């Protein structure tokens, strides 16, 4: 009777995931992710601990943010012992970042929390960000209660008004000013204030925090963006770079003043300007072109074909598991499905059909 | 506040103090100013950011708490005091910093203080302790005992304030002021002592409540409504959101910078299936070893082309004297600055920008002849032994240098011209 | 001007200072 | 090391094959290559014991899983050769006659795409079962005839993409194969550089067993100890949206991210009609001030 179950509760997923949108969804990100390290976090209590877990569970979102979408630059600052402390500027090298956390992990997570100078320096450090760039913090959050200098109202509304928004991950429970937070800052939505119920959970809602967020109509700025593809060479000799001033065997040269690099996708250091591979842009267009979600027909009425059209495998039999692409009218196994829905981002069957 | 690019920039203190914190920035600082004598403010016009995050980092603070709450009693006692801590409870106390300034600065020491402050009652009474005359306290710190009570009194007065009707349980009570009924019970009043006084308990509770008013005002610091606050939200209609979607209208331009016919393709498709029913070798696939021979010719080359490729796959090493490379870093990252700079001057496009883009070339001017004589140096110096790498290592940003004043020559003759 | 000048000479002596520490 | 799953596409199609046969003369080109890939697999199989091939035609109208057969008998070749290789040889002669014979039934009806990222993603979801199965190493080949017309690879750009980062994902490098008269694809060139693939492009179908037998032969469990032969080095830029050039400084949308090297017309997005700020261009199109 577990299949019953099973469908029901498929029945019940695939209700939230019936209206697929095609949104436009900021690109030129700007993700800040703040960590507490307090004693809250010291607790035992999922195992091994509240630190460790967020420890590797940064490190993974740390990966993913930048393999998905390696346009933007990422911040952290910790929060400890009733002080927030910068320990990430903003940049394109995730290995600083990396780095920066795993000196965070020998160190020991103590002290009560201050979202009021943890928000404020937040706010200072994205202050001087362009306008294309979508400014947005991850907290976590682990106390019930915040100790605070002065009124984090004002924050609320220099927030609102430079156009930032939030989205708290809490750990215990809801936490009414993280409510009020979220609600303020994400126009009345409460789909932002996420307590999860396991570590499980805790790894979706994070891979879920991974991906990019719509932006509102009323928040219009559509304008242009000038880039610049360099070109890289492969020399004999080594040559100095002009980021870290050092002997350099190959690297990229700059398309506009002919200097040098060491990484990509990065900005020049000194024509100034963004540059990347069409590689890096193309990258989110499963983002800028959705994928429809594909229907099991009944087991009642007659199948188009007994077998998986892509992967090439019989179709089991009491209900049947025949996902079909209504695009290209072909119907596929669950693990084709779950590929071509997640990992692929083409159907081969509508690639086979001509338009 | 301090927060524009002019209160950053004119920030000399905060300035030396990061400059003091960094060592690279006494080296890029003093051969930018002192050694090349640029503008500083320009010097710190690319560093804005990280001025700001300095000044950010150096100027937040902490929130109150309750350190008296924090204190422990800890046989004998030794004071392991911490200095936040003691401004923590100067702060939180300024009678306990009022005590402290006219006494340790006049009379005696400062752990001698804080040893006479934990054995005082007024400690216990500004900590959550009923006081008890079987304590004798310090006599020093407990004649400040009517001084915090009229610091307490006066903190009253400071935060008492009128009340909303909508929640003002005195106006609640003000209800029916005829009530007559009987006297209530002992029990669920506030008890007294056996000759009627109090025990006091009413004391602490009103001093704690006065502790959470004091905590709440120092949040409520410097740095009609009914109708909103008795909304029913519950039944109201859900909030959708606004976000816009979008389409993709479809026509790309093609790249830009003989025909086969069905009946030839029908011809040669029935002929190759033809041939395909007809035969199928494998043994004949073996070349002519010389075309072959042509074939291992060309694959050859390429992996000598490719390995040479591959023979050049902390920065490399190198055999230069270690003066002479922490000198031609040292030119190289000055260069790599005035370009930089010369490059927002450009960029920046203005008519008052025309002095510093002449100045600025003056300088890379400079730069390229003091890159020349570094070449005479280490031509007399190596006989060109390896003066040549020394060259070569710093030729690309010279390139880009001297092509950025190419750039100007022309633009200057384009304009002007 | 004429009173930016000690501000910078008073830079230039810090810089001296660093310089022997 | 561990048994190599093999990934062979074969890009099977008239369009090209009697191109190239009429440019050139070698008449049954296809059938040489077809043979050398028959000893191709044979070396491979008695390289490793289980190192197992995928084998996968795309002809003109869509896919074939070659080998092996479906879930769902003369013998030319030889029976004095081996077991495994008469059975894998055998079936894909089969396979290949009756797609031939099919290609020949239904010649006439016009489909004017390319179905070689499709067949590529098929084939990287077969090597998502083989390796979800039972550790086995993925390397792709693909096998074309560039002697065609170059139509437009504008739409098969995008899922080539989305298949280099899938393969970026699977450790698979994409070995590129091309026999044609051009002697560049640009997109192909770049799918080996990014996947850490192997390019090569000739022309003259002789000589291709000492070719990939030589070259295409480099496995992840000794790849990093061989040198990659490719010569070619790509820009990765790519053709501008409305004027269909290169470009290497530009404009792209803060919205579709389409590139334009020059101002659209109207200032209105030539992709998703997003109008954009004339102060904006305007300031894009200064030209820097210099003094008299
Ligand atoms: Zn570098
Ligand atoms: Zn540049
Ligand atoms: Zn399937
Ligand atoms: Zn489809
Ligand atoms: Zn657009």
């Amino acid at each position: 009777a577990s299949l019953v179950a099973s469908i029901v509760e498929a029945r019940k997923k695939r209700t939230a995931k019936k209206n697929i949108t095609p949104y436009q969804r900021g690109i030129i990100r700007s993700l800040i992710l703040t960590l507490d390290c307090s004693e809250a976090m010291l607790e035992k209590d999922l195992r091994p601990n509240r630190h460790a877990m967020i420890i590797q569970y940064a490190i993974d979102f740390v990966h993913e943010f930048f393999d998905q979408n390696p346009i933007s630059q990422m911040g952290i600052i910790i929060m400890r012992n009733g002080l927030a402390q910068l320990v990430s500027q903003v940049s394109g090298n995730p290995q600083d970042h990396i780095d920066a956390l795993k000196s965070i992990r020998k160190q020991e997570p103590k002290g009560n929390p201050s979202l009021q100078n943890a928000l404020e320096m937040a706010r200072g450090l994205l202050l001087p960000v362009p306008a294309h760039c979508t400014r947005e913090v991850l907290i976590v959050f682990g106390s019930l209660s915040t100790t605070d200098p002065g009124d984090i109202h004002q924050t609320i509304d220099s927030l609102v008004s430079e156009k930032i928004r939030v989205k708290v991950l809490g750990l215990s429970a809801q936490v009414a000013i993280c409510k009020e937070l979220c609600k303020a800052t994400n126009y009345g939505d409460e789909s932002f204030y996420k307590i999860l119920l396991d570590e499980t959970h805790l790894k979706e809602l994070f891979n879920e925090a991974v991906t990019p967020l719509p932006v509102n109509k009323i928040n219009k700025g559509f304008t242009l963006v000038k880039m610049g593809f360099p070109t890289r060479i492969f020399e004999d000799t080594p040559t100095f770079c002009s980021c870290h001033s050092k002997l350099v065997y190959g690297g990229y040269f700059c398309p506009n003043c002919h200097s040098k690099v060491c990484s990509l996708p990065t900005v020049c250091p000194c024509c100034d300007l963004m540059l990347i591979l069409s590689t890096h842009l193309a990258r989110s267009y499963h983002h800028l072109m959705p994928l429809k979600t594909f229907a099991e027909v009944p087991t009642t009425e007659k199948f188009r074909s007994e077998d998986c059209f892509s992967c090439q495998s019989r179709f089991p039999i009491l209900t049947s598991s025949r996902y079909r692409c209504e695009d290209c009218k072909q119907e596929f196994c669950v693990d084709c499905d779950v590929f071509i829905h997640e990992i692929l981002h083409n159907c081969p069957g509508c690639e086979s059909k001509p338009v | 506040d301090s927060l524009s690019k002019e209160k950053l920039l004119t920030n000399l203190k905060l300035q030396q103090s990061l400059l003091k914190g960094n060592k690279v920035l006494m080296k890029v600082f003093q051969e930018t100013v002192i050694n090349a004598g640029l503008p500083p403010s320009e010097f710190w016009s690319t560093r804005i950011p990280l001025l700001r995050a300095f000044a950010l980092s150096t100027s937040q603070k902490v929130g109150p708490y309750n350190v008296l709450s924090t204190i422990k009693p800890v046989n004998k006692v030794n004071v392991n005091l911490s200095r936040e801590k003691i401004l923590n409870i100067f702060e939180n106390y300024p009678i306990v910093k009022k005590a402290y300034t006219d006494n340790v600065p006049k009379n005696f020491k400062e752990p001698e203080f804080w040893a006479r402050f934990f054995s005082s009652k007024l400690f216990r009474k500004l900590r959550g302790e009923k006081i008890m005359q079987n304590d004798r306290g310090d006599v020093i710190i407990d004649r400040y005992l009517t001084l915090d009570q009229e610091f307490d009194r006066k903190d009253d007065d400071m935060l008492l304030h009128p009340v909303k009707k909508i929640i003002d349980l005195d106006g609640n009570i003000q209800d029916d002021p005829v009530v007559r009924g009987n006297r209530p019970d002992f029990t669920m009043q506030p008890g007294v002592d056996i000759n009627g006084n109090s025990d006091g308990t009413v004391d602490i509770l009103k001093g704690m409540n006065r502790l959470s008013e004091k905590m709440i005002m120092a949040l409520k610091n410097e740095y009609n409504d009914e109708r909103n606050e008795l909304k029913i939200d519950d039944l109201n209609e859900s909030y959708k959101t606004n976000y816009a979607i979008i389409h993709l209208k479809r026509n790309a331009h093609e790249k830009t910078t003989l025909k086969v016919s069905n009946q030839q393709m029908l011809q040669q498709l029935s002929l190759v299936m033809d041939n395909l029913i007809n035969k199928l070798d494998l043994n004949q696939v073996v070349p002519n070893n010389e075309v072959s021979n042509k074939i291992n010719k060309r694959v050859i080359t390429a992996i000598k082309i490719n390995a040479k490729q591959a023979k050049h796959n902390l920065e490399v090493k190198s055999t230069l004297p270690i003066d002479l490379l922490e000198s031609c870093r040292m030119l190289h990252t000055t260069c790599c600055e005035f370009l930089k700079h010369f490059y927002i001057h450009f960029q920046s496009g203005e008519q008052k920008q025309a002095s510093t883009v002449k100045k600025l070339y003056n300088h890379l001017k400079d730069c390229i002849e003091k890159l020349n004589e570094l070449f005479q140096d280490v031509l007399n110096g190596d006989g060109e032994s390896m003066s040549n790498t020394c060259t070569a290592y710093l030729k690309p940003v010279l390139n880009s240098i001297t092509l950025a004043t190419h750039k100007y020559d022309e633009y200057f003759n384009e304009y002007n011209n | 001007e004429e009173r930016e000048n000690e501000k910078t000479l008073n830079d230039y002596y810090a810089a001296l200072a660093k310089k022997q520490a | 090391e561990s048994p190599s799953l093999l990934t062979v596409i074969i890009e099977i199609a008239p369009k090209l094959w009697t191109t190239f046969d009429e440019e050139g003369n070698e008449k049954g080109s296809i059938i040489k290559v077809l043979e050398a890939l028959i000893v191709f697999l044979n070396a491979h199989l008695a390289f490793n014991s289980a190192n197992k091939v995928a084998v996968i035609a795309a002809y003109s109208q869509g896919i074939k899983y070659l080998y092996p057969e479906s879930t769902s008998d003369l013998k030319i070749i030889n029976s004095d050769m081996y077991r495994r290789f008469r059975n894998v040889d055998e079936t894909l002669v089969e396979e290949i006659y009756k797609l031939f014979e099919l290609e020949k039934k239904q010649i006439e009806q016009n489909s004017q795409r390319s179905t070689l990222a499709g067949a590529m993603s098929a084939g990287l979801t077969y090597v998502n079962r083989i390796s979800k199965e039972s550790s086995l190493k993925s390397r792709l080949l693909v096998l074309t005839c560039g002697s065609g017309s170059s139509k437009d690879e504008i739409f098969q750009y995008i899922p080539i993409m989305n298949c280099i980062f899938s393969a970026t994902k699977m450790k698979c490098p994409i070995d590129v194969v091309k026999i044609g008269g051009s002697k560049e694809s640009t997109f192909l060139q770049q799918t080996t550089d990014a996947t850490n693939g192997v390019y090569l492009h000739v022309e003259s179908t002789e000589g291709l067993i000492q070719y990939l037998a030589t070259a295409m032969f480099i496995d992840p469990s000794l790849r990093p100890i061989i040198v990659k032969p490719n010569h070619g080095s790509v820009d990765f830029r790519t053709s501008c949206y409305l004027t269909g050039r290169v470009v290497a400084v530009g404009f792209i949308c803060s919205v579709c991210l389409c590139v334009l090297s020059i101002i659209p017309p109207g200032n209105k997005c030539p992709a998703c009609d997003s109008q954009f700020d004339e102060h904006v261009i305007a300031k894009l199109k200064r030209k820097p001030v210099v003094p008299r």
